[PDB]
RNA sequence: GCCGUGACGACUGAAAAGUCGGCAUUGGCAAUUUUUGACAGUCUCUAUGGGUAACCUAAGGAGACUGG
């Protein structure tokens, strides 16, 4: 207990992140903690309009992470 | 102090419970546990915007409770003693 | 590997202006300079602003402590 | 550790269906299931709330944001009939 | 005291109500601390729980099968029918 | 712990139980419960007496054409238990007076 | 400032005029009497601002921690 | 109900420490994956429903928006 999420496999891979609020971003996994809070580099916001905007390196709180999908092969 | 202990004493009382989802539950308490999970018998349960349904038994996850309406008769000062 | 908490510690040290995505509220986001933070990701922000994405309007706040409950996402802004 | 959790770990390597808190439906092979219900899957078919389908190679869903899972019936027989 | 209130209904057919308002009916085979539930031969209903609705009893019924439901999303449970013997 | 109930924000509840004074509880259900605190705990579960519950409603399109006017409502509840998560705000006042 | 944390900030703000925004968009202005470990909050001479406009003058008030979005000194 | 803690004991380890059984209670269980809530509220669409037409209705099913 106080377990890690099993995410080493996904380290330094490009990912597609579905967040709550119908929000979606894409970026490279740079790290994580036991709460599933993530560090995502070269992150891009995929606006509901279809337009995408570069936001750089960011922190996503694991709380609000619905789902992730790898855009690479692990 | 721990008020769930108080609720655990209310076996065989009849109560009305209002749920977080608006549902109204009237029945006789068979058991409250430490998580406030509540079990009843002879239950008339009215989901918001339905006519009641009667169930011989119903088991509620504690967190889904808004509040209990207790018997007017209930001797609270007795029950609050430990 | 970069740990998320450390990124924040970096934000703190840098005094980079930060934009926070809130939980289940898209029309408003919060901005400010992280002065300090705690184990619950509660943040102390300086010269903070409410940002209305719909109205293009900003509300001026000053000294803010934002509960971490609301944090969806943490980003940096050049401004 | 919970009885249902042991049965979930038993389904690792099997095809399972997962519905999220938002009602998206993911069907494919369960690679890894963590204690907190965090789920790694592969070769997915996803069916959105509008009905449309898509295909994904690799996914990972947080346990909290799962509403439920459907497991094979291959599991129903044993050994957990003791409880 | 007894802990039995769940263990009593084990092996029975059970009507479980979800937080969105769905109705899951299956054979109650296991539970835990969180009230994560194991439901064998489980179907989902949406429109009604029949009390002999003269028009029909069953609309939007779906066969699911072996279901594990997370307790977070459970609201309540009542006894639907006795255990199947099998 | 008692010290934290006594001097912390929950002293509002501690003070209401000791003085048998009224408090209004703004509640998640959009309802307000007005009454006396017989007991309370960390979570703000409470056992309440002489509760006046107040809320507001609409006829909700009684016409059939989306026409209604807001309506206040109330009801008396002598004895009841409130699960504390539903608490938004708890108000102490010159209410009891 | 050299690291100014949540807890001390709030403690410095006790004895002061504050306004708290709640997640639900209500706002409450008053003197912060105290806060506790869970970040429950006690105001005196509270006022309510809804839609940013003075609604009700309320007096002494407890706010449950989970409701709080943010607190501002003012 | 869940998990700690203190000794006693047993079994391993080079060590640091690790594992197991029974006993005991001076301990806790609202801060991201479950049980002390992010929920609350609004509006449009649909007859497999009724109606003589005109049309009225929306349980169920679908979508949009607010929380300044």
């Amino acid at each position: 207990k106080a377990h890690p999420p099993e995410l080493k496999k996904f380290m330094d891979k490009k990912l597609s992140l579905k967040l709550n609020g119908g929000r979606h971003v894409q970026g490279i996994l740079r790290g994580f903690d036991p709460f599933m809070n993530l560090v995502i580099d070269e992150c891009v916001e995929m606006a509901t309009s279809g337009q995408q905007n570069n936001i750089g390196m960011v922190v996503i709180r694991g709380n609000s992470i619905i789902m992730l999908e790898a855009l690479e092969r692990v | 102090m721990k008020l769930v202990r108080f609720l655990m004493k209310l076996s065989h009382e009849t109560v009305t419970i209002e749920l977080k989802n608006g549902t109204q539950v009237h029945g006789t308490i068979t058991g409250v546990d430490v998580s406030m999970n509540t079990h009843l018998k002879a239950v008339k349960m009215t989901l918001k915007n339905r006519e009641p349904v009667q169930l011989e038994t119903l088991s509620i996850r504690g967190n889904n409770i808004r509040y209990f309406i207790l018997p007017d008769s209930l001797p609270l000062d007795t029950l609050l003693v430990d | 590997m970069v740990q998320p908490i450390n990124l924040i510690f970096r934000y703190l040290q840098n005094r980079s202006r930060i934009q926070v995505w809130l939980y289940e509220q898209v029309n408003m986001r919060i901005e400010g300079c992280i002065i300090g933070f705690d184990e619950y990701m509660n943040l102390v922000l300086d010269d903070a602003e409410e940002i209305h994405s719909k109205t293009k309007s900003r509300k001026q706040l000053g000294r803010i402590m934002l509960k971490g409950d609301n944090i969806t996402l943490l980003q940096s802004v050049s401004n | 550790i919970g009885v249902p959790i042991k049965v979930l770990h038993e389904a690792e390597g099997h095809i399972v269906t997962c519905e999220t808190n938002t009602g998206e439906v993911y069907r494919g092979k369960l690679i890894e299931a963590e204690d907190n219900m965090n789920c790694q899957m592969s070769n997915i078919t996803v069916t959105y709330r509008d009905g449309r389908v898509a295909q994904l190679e690799q996914v990972y869903i947080r346990g909290s944001k799962i509403r439920f899972l459907i497991l094979p019936d291959m599991l129903k027989n044993a050994p957990m009939l003791k409880s | 005291g007894k802990s039995s209130k769940m263990l009593q209904h084990i092996d029975y057919r059970m009507r479980c109500i979800l937080q969105d308002g769905r109705i899951f009916i299956g054979t109650f085979k296991a539970f835990d601390k969180h009230m994560n539930l194991i439901l064998c031969d489980c179907d989902e209903f949406r429109k009604i729980k029949p009390k002999n609705s003269k028009q029909a009893e069953r609309e939007e019924k779906r066969v699911l099968g072996l279901v594990l439901l997370r307790g977070e999303n459970l609201v309540s449970m009542t006894v639907e029918g006795p255990p199947p013997k099998d | 712990e008692e010290e934290e109930f006594n001097t912390g924000p929950l002293s509002v509840l501690t003070q209401s139980v000791k003085n048998n004074t009224q408090v209004l509880i703004n509640c998640r259900n959009n309802k307000k419960l007005l009454g006396r605190v017989k007991a309370f705990d960390r979570h703000c579960n409470m056992v309440l007496e002489n509760v006046k519950e107040m809320w507001t409603e609409v006829p909700k399109s009684g016409k059939g054409k989306k026409k209604s006017k807001p309506v206040n409502k109330d009801r008396y509840i002598s004895k009841m238990f409130l699960r504390g998560d539903s608490v938004i705000v708890v108000l102490r006042n010159p209410l009891i007076a | 400032s050299l690291p100014l944390n949540p807890k001390p900030f709030l403690n410095g703000l006790t004895g002061k005029p504050v306004m708290v925004k709640l997640k639900w968009g209500m706002e409450y202005k008053g003197y912060l009497v105290s806060v506790d470990g869970y970040m429950n909050m006690q105001l005196a001479n509270t006022e309510e601002y809804i839609d940013g406009a003075l609604s009700g003058h309320l007096g002494e008030v407890l706010i449950r921690c989970n409701n709080v979005l943010y607190i501002r000194g003012v």
